[PDB]
DNA sequence: ATCTTCCCTATTTAAATTGCT
DNA sequence: AGCAATTTAAATAGGGAAGAT
């Protein structure tokens, strides 16, 4: 049975629309509806999408739940201003570990270690944007990031109750919008629904994001259900925790640089791929839950 | 690692190269299949193809070096 | 075909086979192999399953998990679980754990509590050896079994300490092994790597026992890394935990009469589904697990 | 300019396009042809491989996208 | 012949060792003595070097002469310890342009302006230096390197002897060598019946150099045989100009680079096309001898 | 398939056909297809003719060039030349342009003297007219053929400049074929983009006329871009300049008796090459360059 | 010699379908 | 839904073989 590549060193991320997702000849492939078909991983990859008119076969599912794939439907979010509802099956046909959630739980219950964990957790975004430095778009550390990741790290340093984390968060997030706005030069704001080149990619790459960490979670046996910013922003889970980590640093100037540059929907979703394995981001919130958990 | 698996094989032990290598990688054109490979898929896979008969010919290029070379193939 | 297991209030457990569960007229529908369209009762259902050999669209699971039904992937019998989403709280508006996992966690952090559940866990052992009673397998009240039911009540009753209630669930164990041996006239010593068919049989019974396991704590919501008698380092251990309730009532006989028959693995798991759903025997696990917490 | 040319045809009208994708691409496996080529070239290598014949499945690869898809092709 | 590609944007250059080049089904192959042929780029080549063991037929230089390709000999009378002879086939049955053989010709015949040009094939080399850059060798800015071409530039510029330009050219060379010793720490003294990797590797690069110099020299119709730089040490034409340049320019830190990363034959010889295309040091090379051509 | 034509006096132009020009036994042979290697004279031959179906090696190639002996590769016949390297001095201890080089420059490059040499040139026209007669077309000794040679021999010694010589070239050639036309009966407008058989029969020998001009050019060195009559702008007019010799005296009756007796295009390359080896035309078009240049 | 156009020969791929899980 | 056989054309290497230059 050997031992099977490692869920942190899996690298193709697919997020797969429209399609007859099946098995022919031993290989999970996807019927498009054009009569074709197209071969699609399913031991190095770390999650498949299902977006609208997809259709799974068992014996995909199969194949994906023991080689150990997150498969997600992307349509679901029916609100203004968030992004609702993303079923989500997790393979949970192989055992996985219990030393680690075993120390979340532990920290999710007591209160002062689950402030304590939200802080570092909300810190995970500050150093993810130190980390992974881009060679285009904003200067990484300029002058307006550097004055709002400091505002930041003070704010979440000085707060004890768990809606002021969720409101340093908002203006976290709203005010890396503006200055992501100001260096691509546009007008941008978060709607889901808008048909804005940046607030569309900006969409998929969440989706993106959301496996790499639902991904995260299921390997390292945390679930989503025991999250550290619950609020009444957030009603998602962990997943939307341990997301946005890597969707203010790693997500937003993709998606802003793939809306400029004339990016297609492949094109971007090649570019999440490969900047994600270069990167390890999946190896980063992997070994990097882990200093929240047993640390 | 980007390693990118071509199979000059005949039909018969081909489709049998084609189900394990779509594990690992995925399909750019006639028989060639190319995508990111991590440090280990790279030795499972090539276990996973000398297993799969006799007629593999398979060829892997990282970088422009040859990485496995199973069977006769053709330089 | 359609099947339904019963659970907690209702038979709200449906598993589908062979059918590509589709959307017709705004409601999700099955599209069988014969041809006829059937439909799901969205009160009557809250849980649904798929067995082997089945399909469902995007358009099929947004509208099925909308109203209140959530989806969940299974080998043929519906108990063998691929993937699911984790049973959470009202998966529209919120994302909370359920107040069913809470109390079973605050048993788990206090080694007293640990230990009365401990103890009822393994009572229930011998309630699953009562209460399903098999007529091809032995009189369970006759005084040579009833000697080992004794032994289990006298030794959890009295037990302090978890290294002497894992002796004492073993010993209970062999014993049921060297009596169930005794009556259908073999010698006997459990390996798990034996080519023996009593053996192999007994595994394979094994594996459905923690696929009942699976399926039931899923339900509750309950991760299966818990475990209560088994120790922290092994992996999904409360899987197997939850799965000693029936390892030695329904599975163990049902292996040996398979065995002892010549019943091959198809007509062993023939059997295991019959007798997993006319005496109901996830619902029976599945207040097993309420009564271990909510007293 | 960095091209890929693939050429999903039957073999009677391939052997007829590797005459003259060859002409400008390098072999680089099982009727797959990768190698450097200007805008010019790119001009009239479609221009001599639409006037060969029927049933010329090409596809041409700048970047990640696509140049060609001459014949009714699988891409 | 309809457009055709252009003698300045050929990209495929080849040196081939041990294989009978010939012509099949209309495409030039290298059958190698193994058994197996080699599709050559024809159209998209300037030169295809037939090193050691190789051989030619005529329709295999009838298609390599219409479409543009330079043969060359190398071994055998091509020691290269005076640059003597590389049996160079230049494709003669194009009427090339003649405006450019007809101002050169001028050039080499008034003496004077043989100096102030052979001055600009010198000057050229510091200008290839300062603009072709690569980024694993030397700084260019550095002040070694600043001061080699510095004094190069006064020995070039007050010198009215040819003679002096090449005691000029040679400690140029030279030292360059020296230079590139010392930063890459490997002595180094040039003997071309060495057979270091750095040797091998830049007297490879050099028959490079001569390929795309006698491109150049062939898509502006210059013949070889009228030299501005003749003497003692120079021989073998104004080819040993053309390739001087790019020699201590690109090829030196190409090989340098080559044997100090441990790259292959054939992984240098896959540089010296990607490089040697990138920023076209063949275009360079054609329209600044166009430069040299002018008046 | 081995054929022998005479450049000057004993330097000797060995066209090898069909072949396969390797070492042998130490020395160089060629194996032809009847098994029959010959060893190729070393100082009776210096240019080595490549003709269709032959392949040369690299030992053949370095070893051949060594001892004086340079190749150059040709069509079916020897007279159709495509690639060579150029004629130096010596090919091992020097590189220089030829004395033949040099002189022709002299003439280039004065306006006096290449109105002089013009004048020769244009006046070579009688000459080739008397030495080759042949018994198919107009004798020279006629009357009106002898006044067009007149017109000639009075007008090209004492014309102005340059343009004057097109218009009596033009006379010329316009002229006789108004004689060669009378000869064999038909009306004659030249015009290469016609398709009658005189045209393009005249326009075939024009190019295979092309080929030995541009050999005879090649065996001294002498570069095809410097024409004594066509403008600066005329690619390869040395080509056409020294082709117009044989063209009106050899080539015109050839094109037309072989039009007249109606045989096919490769019986006119036989035809041509069979009277072009009988009275070495070749050999004559180096003895006119050596006395236009050597004086 | 070299290349190519052919064609007859096996023979190597491929898609339709039965029968079952 | 998916996996094999299992024919079934049929498409496909391929090995002399005849003409050309």
């Amino acid at each position: 049975m050997q031992k099977q590549i490692l869920t942190s060193q899996k690298r193709n991320m697919y997020i797969l629309s429209r399609c007859k997702v099946l098995v022919k000849n031993g290989q999970v492939c996807h019927l498009h509806e054009d009569g074709n078909v197209y071969t699609v991983p399913y031991a190095n990859t770390v999650f498949i999408g299902l977006a609208e008119g997809t259709s799974i076969t068992n014996e995909a599912m199969s194949m994906l739940a023991a080689n150990g794939v997150i498969v997600f439907w992307t349509k679901g979010g029916g609100y203004d201003m968030f992004a609702a509802d993303i079923i989500c099956h997790l393979p949970q046909a192989d055992y996985r570990p219990t030393k680690y959630m075993q120390n979340w739980v532990r920290l999710w219950l007591d209160e002062e270690k689950k402030l304590s964990a939200a802080k570092e957790i909300l810190k995970m975004r500050v150093d993810s944007l130190s980390t992974h430095v881009h060679d285009f778009g904003v200067d990484v550390e300029n002058k307006r990031v550097s004055s709002i990741v400091n505002k930041f790290d003070k704010g979440v340093t000085q707060a004890t109750s768990f809606e002021s984390l969720l409101g340093h968060e908002g203006t976290f997030v709203k005010s890396l919008y503006k200055e992501y706005a100001l260096e691509y030069e546009i007008e941008f704001k978060r709607d889901h629904k808008s048909a804005d080149n940046y607030n569309k990619f900006l969409t998929l790459g969440n989706y993106y994001a959301y496996g790499i960490a639902r991904s995260s979670l299921w390997a390292l046996g945390i679930d989503n259900s025991f999250p550290l910013l619950h609020g009444s922003t957030r009603r998602g889970g962990l997943v939307f925790d341990v997301a946005d980590i890597i969707k203010t640093s790693i997500i937003l100037p993709l998606a802003f640089h793939a809306a400029d540059q004339g990016m297609s929907n492949t094109e971007f979703k090649r570019s999440c791929v490969a900047y994600f394995d270069k990167n390890d981001i999946l190896a980063y919130l992997i070994n990097n839950i882990k200093r929240l958990c047993m640390e | 690692m980007f390693i990118r698996i071509k199979c000059f094989s005949k039909q018969p032990i081909a489709k049998k190269v084609s189900r394990e290598v779509s594990a690992y990688l995925e399909y750019t054109g006639n028989n060639t299949w190319e995508g990111h490979i991590s440090g280990q898929g790279v030795s499972n896979l090539q276990t996973k193809l000398i297993n799969v008969g006799k007629g593999v010919k398979v060829v892997c290029n990282y970088q422009d070096k040859v990485l496995f070379a199973i069977g006769n193939v053709a330089m």
